[PDB]
C-alpha cells in the first residue's frame, strides 16, 4: 500500500470515476442523500404540520389526503421561529413531525449539498484542465434557493415563512409575497423575468439559427442528426451563413459573428438576470419592497385618480386581508 | 385594551392561544399573536416588564410607565417596512409618510 | 371484533408470529398502549426490506 | 396594466394550478437554463487559440476546427450530472424545442380560459373540505386568497358592473 | 318552464372547469321542476333584488338592492357590525307560479337559502341522487365543441 | 336544530341598539361622552336584568348618571351570549378599521 | 373640479361662525400633517387605536366638540379622551408636552391652525376615504 | 433566586415552584382575617384520554397520550381570595391569571386530541373545620371550560360562527341538509372537576404544594364532532398570604 | 328540463339539425309520439356509418 | 365477546368465493358488537334450536 490515506485521496479525486465524487462531494453526497430520503418519506407519509404556530395543522402529504399538485412538505412552526429544531430537540418524533421538524432537516441539508455541488462544479473543471466559471453560472439558481429557503426566513424572523416544498405550497409563497411586498412592482423582479423570458428567447434564437444552418451530410430520409460524429475536428454548422441570415433579419452590426462573444452573451444574460431576481427576494426579506404608487396622480381638487397601480393594490389587499385567517390579533402585519 | 378593563392574562384569542400573552416552546410567558416568533427580543423599554419567567402579569398589570407606552407607540408606527420609492408602511399603504428605516 | 384477519391482512400476521407486534405510532397487535416496540416495528420491518 | 392581468388570472381562473401553464413555465424556466448552462459550458471548455487572456479575439470567424472541446464538455457533465450531450446537432435542436413547446402549451391553457374552462378546483378536495372542517391543504389556503382577490378588486376592476360591496360582505380574516 | 330554464346560470357555458367532466347533470343535478319566481321584500314591504352572479365569479356574495340600486339587505361576513343582515331587515320571500307558487317564507335561514339561490337566476328543483351529482357547474356541449376546435385550429 | 346564535341575535334587540350584556365596548363611541370611563364601567359591571340597572353602578358621579339617563333610549338588554362574551371579545373582537 | 375657496370654508367655532382657509394654509397644513401626524394618523385613521378616527362626525360627537378650528387647536395643546374626563398629553403629542414629543416644538399657533384646517378640509375632498381604512384605498 | 436569563431555554419556566422535603408543617387560619392566594400554579404531568368503547359498551378507561405540542402546558399567576367559611372551611375563588393553556396530545392510532386545559372560574373548597392547613387538605371544586376555538375562528373553507361563510361555497348547487353540522358553528361551554390535594405545607412562609387531578372535555371543533373526555394529572403550588 | 345538451350529448344534436329527430323505439327529440321516423332514425344513421 | 365471535359461520374460511375479493369485512360488514345469545321458545314454553 503506497499509503492508505494517500490512496483514498487519489480515489476520491480520481477523474476515472463514473460520477466524480469530489472533496466537496464527500460532504455533498451524504447531505443530499439525507435531504432526498427525508423528503420522499415526508411528502408521502408525514402528518399535519402547525406551520403558523396557532395549533391549526396543515396536512401536505399524499397519504393524508393530498395529490402531487397540492401535496407539499410544510415549513417548521412559527412558534419555533428561527430556533434550531433538530430531531434530538424533541420529546418524541410525534412532536417533531407536528412542529414541522422535517422541513429544517431538508432545507439545511439541501442548501448545504447544493453549495458543495457548486464547489464540485469547480473541482472537476480543475481536474480536467478546463476553465472554471461554469460553477459561477450555477451560482444564480443556487443563490435563489438560498434566498427563498434561508435569507427570506432569517429576514422575516421565522422559517415558517420560507417557501414550502410543494407545487401549490409554492403558489402560496408567491401570492402572499406579492401582497406583502408588491414584487411585480420591483426592479429586481422585472430584471428577473427579463433574464428568464430573454433566456428562453435567446435559447430559441441560438437553437434555431444553428440547427437551421447545418452543413448537409444526411440523406433525405435519414435523421439530420446523424450528420455529426462525437469527436469531430471541424464545425457542424455554417456560423457564417447563420450570421448572414440573422444579420439581414435585423441589421448586420446587431448580429453576432463571433461564436465566443455569442456564447458569453448566451450565458451572461440569464445568470445576471436571475442574480438580480435572487437579490430581489433577499432584499425584500428586509422589507424594502417594490414601488408604491398608490394615490399618486390626484386631480385639481384633491380627488384620487386611479391608475393601474391602484387596481393592483385592490388585488393585493384581497390577498393580505385573507391570508392566514386566524393568525393575526392586531392591526399592522409586522411579521 | 387593559385600560378598557380587559384581563390580559386570561384573554383567549380566535385560535384559543392567548390574544395578548402566551407561552414560548420552553415555557416562558411572551407576547401573543404572530409576534410569538420574536420572543427572543430584548430591549430597554421592554425589560422592566420581564420577570424571572418572562413578562410578569403583575408588572404588566400596574407597572407600565407612560414613557414605555409612547415608546411602544413610536416604534410600532416606525417598523422597518417600506417601498423603494420610500413610502413607509405595508405594500398596500397610501402615500403620505415618506420613510424607510435606516 | 375487528382483528387483522377480518381486514384481509396477509403479511401482517407473519410479522406477529415471530415477534413484531407493534407500530411506531403507538398501537399494538395485542391491543396494548404505552408499549415501545423499538426499531423493529411493522414500519421497521417494512423499512428494512425496501433497503 | 399587465400585472393586474396576472393577478386577475390567479384570483379568477386559478391559472397557476393549470397543467398547461405549468408546462409553460417549465419550458421558459427550463429554456432559460439551457441558455445559461450551454453558454457557460462553452466559454469554459474553450481551446486556446491565442496568447491573450481575453480569449474573445482568439476566434476564427471562418469556421474550421470546433472552437470549444465538445469532447471535454461531454465528460464534464457526464461526471457531475450523470447525463451529458454528445451531438451538437441534437443539443441545438433541443434548445429550439423546449422553449417553443412550452409557450405553445401555455397558449392552449389560455384558449381554454377564454371559455372559462379553467383548472380551478379539485373536486375530491372540496368534498372532504365541506364535510370535514379540520382538513387543510396548501390548495384550500390558495382558494381563499382568490376569494379575497375577487371580492376586493372586482369593484374598481369591472366598473361597468356598478358593484357595491358593503363592508360587512367583504371577506376578511381576523384583525386584518 | 322551458323559458324560465334558460334564465339559469347553470346553463351558461361560461361556467365550468377543464377537468369537470361529464354532462351538466353531474353538476347541479337533473332538473325536475321550476320552484317559481322568488320575490324578496323587507319589513317596509319594499321589494328587493338579488344581484346576479357574473360568469367570471366562481363564488359571489348575496346582496339585495331596491329599484334604484340602493343596498337594502345582504348576508354579512363579519357579523360584528352588520347593518343589513336579513334578520335586522325582516327580509321575506314569496313565490309565484311553479312548485312553491302562492307560498311565503319568513324564517331567516330559509329566506337566505333561496336568496343564496336567486343569484343564479330562476330557482329550480334538482334530482342530485340518480347521477350522484356533486353540485359543481359543468359546461354544455356548445362549450366543449368550442374549446376543442379553438385548440385544434 | 343547529343555528348560528350570532346571526340569530341580530334579529333581536341586539342589532338595533347597544346591548349592555353582549355588544362590544367600541360601540359606545357613537354617542357623546360614553366611551372611555363609562363604557368601561358598563362592560366591566357584569350583566344587567334591565337597562335601568346601569344607573345603579356603584360610584357613578351625579353627572355620569345624568349622561346615562340621556342615552338609555340607545340601549337594550338580552341574554348573555357566550359566543359574544367569551375570549374577552367585548374589549377586542378582532375588528379595526 | 377644483379646490375652490368654497371648499376651504370650514367651521371656526362652536357658535356656527366659520373661517376660510387659503391654498397656502391648506398645503402648509397638509405638509405639517405629514410631519407630525401621518406617522399614526395616515389617511384619517389611527394606527395605535383604530377605534377613533378623524372623521368630522366622529370629532363632532367628541367631548368637548373637536369638529372646528377652535376644537382641534385646543386638543393639539391639551389632548383629552373621547369623553374629555381625562388629559392624555403624556402619551399624545401636544404643546404642553413638546419636551416629550420634539416634533411639536417648532409648531407655532400658525401651524396648529393649518393642521386643524387640514383635518376638516380633507373629508370634504376625499369623503368616505378619509375616515375608513384599507377598505376604501 | 434566578434571573430570566438563568431560566431561558431550559424549560424551567414551565415548572411550578417546589418545596423541600422538610416543609411538611402547617399554616394557621385566623378565621377573622381575610386571606387570599397570591399565586396558584398548575403543572401537568400526564394527560389521559378516555377511549370510546366502540359500539360494544364494555366500560372505557383512560389511556396515556404523547404531548405533541411542547412545554407550554402549565397554568400560572392564578389569584383570588381564599375566604374562610362559617363551618370553618376554606373556599378559593379565582379572579384572574394565566388560567388556561391549549394543549394537544396524540394517541395510539395517531389521532391528535386538542383540549383547552384550564381552570377558569375555579371554586375549590376544603373540609369543614380547618383551622390549619396540614399536608393533604383536599381542595375540590368546579371550573368552566369555554370552547377551544373562539367566535372568530374560521375553518379551512372560510366558514365561521361570529364571522365567515354561510355554507360550502365550493359546492354551489349541492344539497345542504348533509352539510348542516359543518356549516353551522356552535360554541360549546361546559363544566370541569378538579381536586388539589396538599402534600407539603410550610406555615412559616405560608406556601403549600401538592398534586392535582382534573377532568374535562376536549375540543369539539365548533361542534363538528364529539369531544373526548380527558383526565389531567400533575402538581401545584400555592402562595397563601393574609392581605 | 332535461334536453340533450344537459345530458352531455355531442353527436345527437348534429343529427337533429339536418332532420333525424326520431328513434325506432318510438320517441322523438321534439317530444312527440306515434311518429314514424322511417329508416333514418338515430339508430339508422348510426347503423349506416358502421357499415 | 371474542369467544362468541369465533362461533359465527361468517368467519369460517370454507365460506366465500373465488372472485369474492377483498377483506371479510366487504361481506357481512365490520363487526361492532355481540347482540347476544338467542333462545327460541314456542307457546308451550319449550325451547327450540336452530339447525
Ligand atoms: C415561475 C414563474 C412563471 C413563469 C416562468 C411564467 C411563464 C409564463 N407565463 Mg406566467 N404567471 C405566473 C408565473 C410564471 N409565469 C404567475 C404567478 C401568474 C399569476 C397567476 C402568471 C400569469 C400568467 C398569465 C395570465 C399568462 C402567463 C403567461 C406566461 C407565458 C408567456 C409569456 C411570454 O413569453 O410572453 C411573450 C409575449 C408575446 C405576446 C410574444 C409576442 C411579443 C412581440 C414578439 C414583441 C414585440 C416587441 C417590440 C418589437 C418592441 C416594442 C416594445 C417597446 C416598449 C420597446 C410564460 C410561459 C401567458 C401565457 O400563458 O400566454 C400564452 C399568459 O397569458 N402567465
Ligand atoms: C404585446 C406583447 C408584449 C410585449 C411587447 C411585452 C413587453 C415587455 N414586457 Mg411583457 N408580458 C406580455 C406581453 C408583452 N410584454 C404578456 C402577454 C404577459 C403575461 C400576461 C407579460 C408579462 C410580463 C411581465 C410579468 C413582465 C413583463 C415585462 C416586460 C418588459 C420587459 C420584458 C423583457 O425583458 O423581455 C425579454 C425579451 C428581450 C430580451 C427582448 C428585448 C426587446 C425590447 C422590447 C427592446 C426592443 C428594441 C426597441 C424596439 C427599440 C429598437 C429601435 C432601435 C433599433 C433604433 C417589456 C416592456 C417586465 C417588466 O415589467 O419590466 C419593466 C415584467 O416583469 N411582461
Ligand atoms: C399468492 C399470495 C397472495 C395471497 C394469498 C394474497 C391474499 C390476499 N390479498 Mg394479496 N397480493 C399478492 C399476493 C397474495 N395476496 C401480491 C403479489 C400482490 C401485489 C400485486 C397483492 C396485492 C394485494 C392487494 C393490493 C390487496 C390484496 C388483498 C388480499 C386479500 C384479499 C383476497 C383477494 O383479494 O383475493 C383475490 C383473488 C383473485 C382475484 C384470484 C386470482 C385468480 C386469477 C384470476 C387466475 C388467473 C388465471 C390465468 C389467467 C389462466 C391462464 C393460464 C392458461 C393460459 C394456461 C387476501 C388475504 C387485499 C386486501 O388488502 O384486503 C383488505 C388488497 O387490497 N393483495
Ligand atoms: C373533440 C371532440 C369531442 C368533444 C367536443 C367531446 C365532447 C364531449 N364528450 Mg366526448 N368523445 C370524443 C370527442 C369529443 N367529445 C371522442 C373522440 C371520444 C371517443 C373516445 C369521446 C368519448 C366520450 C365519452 C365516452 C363521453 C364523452 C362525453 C362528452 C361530453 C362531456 C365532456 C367531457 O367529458 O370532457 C372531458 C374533457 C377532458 C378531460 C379534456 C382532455 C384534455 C387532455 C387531458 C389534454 C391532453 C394534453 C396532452 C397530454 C399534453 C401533451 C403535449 C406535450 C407532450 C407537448 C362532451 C360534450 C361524455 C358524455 O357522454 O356526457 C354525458 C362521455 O361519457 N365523450
Ligand atoms: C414522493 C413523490 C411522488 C415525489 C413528488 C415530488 C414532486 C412534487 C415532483 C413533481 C414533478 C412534476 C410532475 C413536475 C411537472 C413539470 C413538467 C413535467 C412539465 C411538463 C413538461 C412538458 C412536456 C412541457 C413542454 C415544455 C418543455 C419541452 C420543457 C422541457 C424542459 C427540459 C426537460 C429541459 C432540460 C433542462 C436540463 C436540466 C438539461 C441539461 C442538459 C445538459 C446536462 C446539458 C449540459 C451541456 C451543455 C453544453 O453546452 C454541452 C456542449 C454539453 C456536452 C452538455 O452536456
Ligand atoms: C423599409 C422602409 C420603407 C422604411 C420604414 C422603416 C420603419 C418605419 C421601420 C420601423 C420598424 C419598427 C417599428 C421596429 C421593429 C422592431 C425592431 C427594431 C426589432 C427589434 C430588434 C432588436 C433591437 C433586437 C435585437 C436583439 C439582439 C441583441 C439580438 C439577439 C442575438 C441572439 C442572442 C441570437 C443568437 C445568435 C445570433 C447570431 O448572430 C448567430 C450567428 C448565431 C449562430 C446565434 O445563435
Ligand atoms: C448527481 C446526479 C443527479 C442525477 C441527475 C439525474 C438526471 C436525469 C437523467 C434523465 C435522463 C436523460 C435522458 O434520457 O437523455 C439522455 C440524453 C443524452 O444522450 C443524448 O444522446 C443523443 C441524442 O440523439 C445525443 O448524442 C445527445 O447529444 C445526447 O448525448 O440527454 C439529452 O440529450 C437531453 C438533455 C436533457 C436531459 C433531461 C434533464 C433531466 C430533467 C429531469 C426532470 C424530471 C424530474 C422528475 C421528478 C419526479
Ligand atoms: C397538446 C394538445 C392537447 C389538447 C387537448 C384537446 C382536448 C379537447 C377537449 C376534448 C373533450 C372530449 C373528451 C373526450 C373523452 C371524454 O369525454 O371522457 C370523459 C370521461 C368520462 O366522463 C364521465 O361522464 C359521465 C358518465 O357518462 C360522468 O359524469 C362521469 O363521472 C365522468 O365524468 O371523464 C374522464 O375520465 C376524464 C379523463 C380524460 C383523461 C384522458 C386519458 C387519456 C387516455 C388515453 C387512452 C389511449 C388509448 C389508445
Ligand atoms: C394458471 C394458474 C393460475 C392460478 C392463479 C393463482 C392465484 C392464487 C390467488 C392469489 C390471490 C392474491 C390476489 C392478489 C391481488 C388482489 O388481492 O387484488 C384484489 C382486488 C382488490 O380487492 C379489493 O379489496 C378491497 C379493497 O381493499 C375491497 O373489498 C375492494 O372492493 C376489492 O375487493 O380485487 C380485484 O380487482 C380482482 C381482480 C384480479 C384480476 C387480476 C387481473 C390481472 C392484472 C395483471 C396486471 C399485470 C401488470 C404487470
Ligand atoms: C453514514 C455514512 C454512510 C456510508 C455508506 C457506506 C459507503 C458507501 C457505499 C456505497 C454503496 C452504493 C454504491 C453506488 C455505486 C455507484 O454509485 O456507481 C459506481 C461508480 C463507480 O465507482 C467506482 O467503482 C469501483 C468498483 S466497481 O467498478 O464498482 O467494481 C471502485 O474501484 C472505485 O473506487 C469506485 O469509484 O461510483 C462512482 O463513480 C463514484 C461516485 C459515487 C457517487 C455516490 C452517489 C452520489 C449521490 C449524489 C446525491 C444524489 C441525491 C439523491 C439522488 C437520487
Ligand atoms: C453589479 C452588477 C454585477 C454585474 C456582474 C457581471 C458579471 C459578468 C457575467 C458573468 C457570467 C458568468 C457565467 C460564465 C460566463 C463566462 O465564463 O465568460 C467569461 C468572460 C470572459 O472570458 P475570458 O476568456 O475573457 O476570461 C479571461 C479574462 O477575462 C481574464 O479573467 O466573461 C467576461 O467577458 C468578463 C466581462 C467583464 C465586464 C464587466
Ligand atoms: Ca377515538
Ligand atoms: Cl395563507
Amino acid at each position: 500500500s503506497a499509503n492508505l490515506w494517500e490512496r483514498f485521496c487519489n480515489w476520491v479525486t480520481s477523474t476515472d470515476n463514473r460520477l466524480y465524487v469530489g472533496w466537496f462531494g464527500v460532504i455533498m453526497i451524504p447531505t443530499l442523500l439525507a435531504a432526498t430520503i427525508c423528503f420522499v418519506i415526508a411528502f408521502i407519509a408525514a402528518p399535519p404540520v402547525d406551520i403558523d404556530g396557532i395549533r391549526e395543522p396543515v396536512s401536505g402529504s399524499l397519504l393524508y389526503g393530498n395529490n402531487i399538485i397540492t401535496g407539499a412538505v410544510v415549513p417548521s412552526s412559527n412558534a419555533i421561529g428561527l430556533h434550531f429544531y433538530p430531531i434530538w430537540e424533541a420529546a418524541s418524533l410525534d412532536e417533531w413531525l407536528y412542529n414541522g421538524g422535517p422541513y429544517q432537516l431538508i432545507i439545511f441539508h439541501f442548501l448545504l449539498g447544493a453549495s458543495c455541488y457548486m464547489g464540485r462544479q469547480w473541482e472537476l473543471s480543475y481536474r480536467l484542465g478546463m476553465r472554471p466559471w461554469i460553477c459561477v453560472a450555477y451560482s444564480a439558481p443556487l443563490a435563489s434557493a438560498f434566498a427563498v429557503f434561508l435569507i427570506y426566513p432569517i429576514g422575516q424572523g421565522s422559517f415558517s415563512d420560507g417557501m414550502p416544498l410543494g407545487i401549490s405550497g409554492t403558489f402560496n409563497f408567491m401570492i402572499v409575497f406579492q401582497a406583502e411586498h408588491n414584487i411585480l412592482m420591483h426592479p429586481f423582479h422585472q430584471l428577473g423575468v427579463a433574464g428568464v423570458f430573454g433566456g428562453a428567447l435567446f435559447c430559441a434564437m441560438h437553437g434555431s439559427l444553428v440547427t437551421s444552418s447545418l452543413i448537409r451530410e444526411t440523406t433525405e430520409t435519414e435523421s439530420a442528426n446523424y450528420g455529426y460524429k462525437f469527436g469531430q475536428e471541424e464545425e457542424t454548422y455554417n456560423i457564417v451563413a447563420a450570421h448572414g441570415y440573422f444579420g439581414r433579419l435585423i441589421f448586420q452590426y446587431a448580429s453576432f459573428n463571433n461564436s465566443r462573444s455569442l456564447h458569453f452573451f448566451l450565458a451572461a444574460w440569464p445568470v445576471v438576470g436571475v442574480w438580480f431576481t435572487a437579490l430581489g427576494i433577499s432584499t425584500m426579506a428586509f422589507n424594502l419592497n417594490g414601488f408604491n404608487f398608490n394615490h399618486s396622480v390626484i386631480d385639481a381638487k384633491g380627488n384620487v385618480i386611479n391608475t393601474w397601480a391602484d387596481i393592483i393594490n385592490r388585488a393585493n389587499l384581497g390577498m393580505e386581508v385573507m391570508h392566514e385567517r386566524n393568525a393575526h390579533n392586531f392591526p399592522l402585519d409586522l411579521a | 385594551d387593559q385600560k378598557l378593563g380587559a384581563n390580559v392574562g386570561s384573554a383567549q384569542g380566535p385560535t384559543g392561544l392567548g390574544k395578548y400573552l402566551m407561552r414560548s416552546p420552553t415555557g416562558e410567558i411572551i407576547f401573543g399573536g404572530e409576534t410569538m416568533r420574536f420572543w427572543d427580543f430584548r430591549g430597554p423599554w421592554l425589560e422592566p416588564l420581564r420577570g424571572p419567567n418572562g413578562l410578569d402579569l403583575n408588572k404588566i398589570k400596574n407597572d407600565i410607565q407612560p414613557w414605555q407606552e409612547r415608546r411602544a407607540a413610536e416604534y410600532m408606527t416606525h417598523a422597518p417596512l417600506g417601498s423603494l420609492n420610500s413610502v413607509g408602511g405595508v405594500a398596500t399603504e397610501i402615500n403620505s409618510v415618506n420613510f424607510v428605516s435606516p | 371484533l375487528n382483528p387483522m384477519w377480518r381486514q384481509g391482512m396477509f403479511v401482517l400476521p407473519f410479522m406477529a408470529r415471530l415477534g413484531v407486534t407493534g407500530s411506531w405510532s403507538g398501537w399494538s397487535i395485542t391491543g396494548e398502549t404505552g408499549i415501545d416496540p423499538g426499531f423493529w416495528s411493522f414500519e421497521g420491518v417494512a423499512l428494512a426490506h425496501i433497503v | 396594466a399587465i400585472f393586474r392581468f396576472l393577478l386577475f388570472f390567479q384570483g379568477f381562473h386559478n391559472w397557476t394550478l393549470n397543467p398547461f401553464h405549468m408546462m409553460g413555465v417549465a419550458g421558459v424556466l427550463g429554456g432559460a437554463l439551457l441558455c445559461a448552462i450551454h453558454g457557460a459550458t462553452v466559454e469554459n471548455t474553450l481551446f486556446q487559440d491565442g496568447e491573450g487572456a481575453s480569449t474573445f479575439r482568439a476566434f476564427n470567424p471562418t469556421q474550421a476546427e470546433e472552437t470549444y472541446s465538445m469532447v471535454t464538455a461531454n465528460r464534464f457533465w457526464s461526471q457531475i450530472f450523470g447525463i451529458a450531450f454528445s451531438n451538437k446537432r441534437w443539443l441545438h435542436f433541443f434548445m429550439l424545442f423546449v422553449p417553443v413547446t412550452g409557450l405553445w402549451m401555455s397558449a392552449i391553457g389560455v384558449v381554454g380560459l377564454a371559455l372559462n374552462l379553467r383548472s380551478y378546483d379539485f373536486i375530491s378536495q372540496e368534498i372532504r373540505a365541506a364535510e370535514d372542517p379540520e382538513f387543510e391543504t396548501f390548495y384550500t389556503k390558495n382558494l381563499l386568497l382568490n376569494e379575497g382577490i375577487r371580492a376586493w378588486m372586482a369593484p374598481q376592476d369591472q366598473p361597468h358592473e356598478n358593484f357595491v360591496f358593503p363592508e360587512e360582505v367583504l371577506p376578511r380574516g381576523n384583525a386584518l | 318552464e322551458k323559458l324560465a330554464f334558460y334564465d339559469y346560470i347553470g346553463n351558461n357555458p361560461a361556467k365550468g372547469g377543464l377537468f369537470r367532466t361529464g354532462p351538466m347533470n353531474k353538476g347541479d343535478g337533473i332538473a325536475q321542476a321550476w320552484k317559481g319566481h322568488a320575490v324578496f321584500r323587507n319589513k317596509e314591504g319594499e321589494e328587493l333584488f338579488v344581484r346576479r352572479m357574473p360568469a367570471f365569479f366562481e363564488s359571489f356574495p348575496v346582496i339585495l338592492t331596491d329599484k334604484n340600486g340602493v343596498v337594502k339587505a345582504d348576508i354579512p361576513f363579519r357579523r360584528a357590525e352588520s347593518k343589513y343582515s336579513f334578520e335586522q331587515q325582516g327580509v321575506t320571500v314569496s313565490f309565484y307560479g311553479g312548485e312553491l307558487n302562492g307560498q311565503t317564507f319568513t324564517d331567516p335561514p330559509t329566506v337566505k337559502s333561496y336568496a343564496r339561490k336567486a343569484i343564479f337566476g330562476e330557482i329550480f328543483e334538482f334530482d342530485t341522487e340518480t347521477l350522484n351529482s356533486d353540485g359543481i357547474f359543468r359546461t354544455s356541449p356548445r362549450g366543449w365543441f368550442t374549446f376543442a376546435h379553438a385548440v385544434f385550429a | 336544530e343547529l343555528v348560528n346564535v350570532v346571526d340569530e341575535k341580530l334579529g333581536t334587540a341586539y342589532g338595533e341598539k347597544i346591548d349592555l350584556n353582549n355588544t362590544n365596548i367600541a360601540a359606545f363611541i357613537q354617542y357623546r361622552g360614553l366611551y372611555p370611563t363609562l363604557a368601561k364601567l358598563i362592560v366591566k359591571n357584569a350583566p344587567y336584568e334591565s337597562v335601568e340597572d346601569v344607573l345603579n353602578i356603584p360610584g357613578l358621579t351625579e353627572r355620569q348618571k345624568q349622561i346615562l339617563r340621556e342615552n338609555l333610549e340607545h340601549f337594550t338588554v338580552t341574554e348573555v351570549e357566550t359566543a359574544l362574551v367569551e375570549g374577552g371579545d367585548r374589549y377586542n373582537n378582532g375588528l379595526y378599521k | 373640479a377644483e379646490l375652490t375657496p368654497e371648499v376651504l370654508t370650514v367651521p371656526l367655532n362652536s357658535e356656527g361662525k366659520t373661517i376660510t382657509l387659503t391654498e397656502k394654509q391648506y398645503l402648509e397644513g397638509k405638509r405639517l400633517f405629514q410631519y407630525a401626524c401621518a406617522s399614526c394618523h395616515v389617511g384619517g385613521i389611527t394606527k395605535t387605536n383604530p377605534s377613533l378616527d378623524l372623521r368630522t362626525e366622529t370629532l363632532a360627537l367628541a367631548t368637548p366638540p373637536r369638529d372646528n378650528i377652535e376644537g382641534l387647536v385646543d386638543y393639539m395643546k391639551n389632548p383629552t379622551t373621547y369623553d374629555g374626563e381625562q388629559e392624555i398629553a403624556e402619551v399624545h403629542p401636544s404643546l404642553r408636552s413638546a419636551d416629550i414629543f420634539p416634533k411639536m416644538r417648532n409648531l407655532t399657533e400658525k401651524d396648529l391652525v393649518a393642521i386643524a384646517g387640514h383635518i376638516l378640509v380633507e373629508p370634504k375632498i376625499l369623503g368616505d376615504k378619509w375616515g375608513g381604512g384599507k377598505v376604501y384605498y | 433566586t434566578l434571573t430570566y436569563d438563568d431560566i431561558v431555554g431550559t424549560g424551567l419556566a414551565n415548572k411550578c415552584p417546589t418545596l423541600d422535603d422538610t416543609a411538611r408543617g402547617a399554616y394557621p387560619i385566623d378565621s377573622s382575617q381575610t386571606y387570599r392566594i397570591a399565586r396558584l400554579c398548575l403543572q401537568p404531568t400526564t394527560f389521559l384520554v378516555k377511549e370510546e368503547p366502540k359500539n360494544k359498551r364494555q366500560e372505557a378507561e383512560f389511556v396515556p397520550t404523547k404531548l405533541v405540542t411542547r412545554e407550554t402546558t402549565s397554568l400560572d399567576q392564578i389569584q383570588g381570595e381564599l375566604k374562610v367559611n362559617s363551618d370553618g372551611s376554606l373556599t378559593f375563588v379565582e379572579e384572574d391569571g394565566i388560567d388556561f393553556q391549549p394543549v394537544t396530545v396524540q394517541m395510539a392510532g395517531g389521532e391528535r386530541i386538542p383540549l383547552l386545559f384550564t381552570v377558569k372560574n375555579l371554586v375549590a373548597s376544603t373540609q369543614p373545620n380547618v383551622t390549619s392547613i396540614t399536608t393533604s387538605t383536599d381542595f375540590k371544586g368546579e371550573f368552566n371550560v369555554p370552547s377551544y376555538r373562539t367566535a372568530n375562528f374560521l375553518d379551512p373553507k372560510g366558514r365561521g360562527l361570529a364571522s365567515g361563510y354561510d355554507s360550502a361555497i365550493a359546492l354551489p348547487q349541492a344539497k345542504e341538509e348533509e352539510l348542516a353540522r359543518a356549516n353551522v358553528k356552535r360554541f360549546s361551554l361546559t363544566k370541569g372537576q378538579i381536586s388539589l390535594n396538599v402534600a407539603k405545607v410550610d406555615g412559616r412562609t405560608g406556601e403549600i404544594a401538592g398534586t392535582f387531578e382534573s377532568e374535562q372535555l376536549s375540543d369539539d371543533d365548533m361542534g363538528a364532532h364529539e369531544p373526548h373526555e380527558v383526565k389531567i394529572q400533575g402538581v401545584f403550588y400555592a402562595s397563601i398570604e393574609p392581605a
